[PDB]
């Protein structure tokens, strides 16, 4: 009984919030998959410039 | 892998932001009046031509 109270007011009415939450992740995750040579790009490059 | 780079790059952003908020009311105070002046040089672009 405690355990499904609990379960009940974490999971109350978040449907649609963690189902944006889930393909908000997973696009953003995609995303940053598809741009990790710009990602790296910056961060090796950043440093340089920025200590000059 | 990159993460010493990440750290790097973390420190001299905070760095860069102290130079820059310590140099910039100066830089905006000179930006101001060489506005005036950029302006007085527009007004005459025909007489600094010909000189």
């Amino acid at each position: 009984g405690t355990l499904l109270d609990e379960a009940a007011t974490a999971f109350g009415g978040l449907g649609p919030s963690l189902q944006r939450l889930v393909d908000s992740t997973q696009a953003i995750a995609g995303d940053f998959r598809a741009n990790i040579d710009p990602v790296n790009d910056i961060i090796e490059n950043s440093g340089p410039i920025i200590d000059s | 892998p990159r993460m010493p780079q990440i750290r790097r790059d973390i420190t001299g952003l905070a760095n860069l932001g102290e130079v820059y908020a310590d140099a910039s009311p100066d830089l905006f105070d000179g930006l101001d009046n060489a506005v005036t002046t950029a302006r007085t040089l527009n007004e005459q672009r025909g007489n600094l031509d010909q000189a």
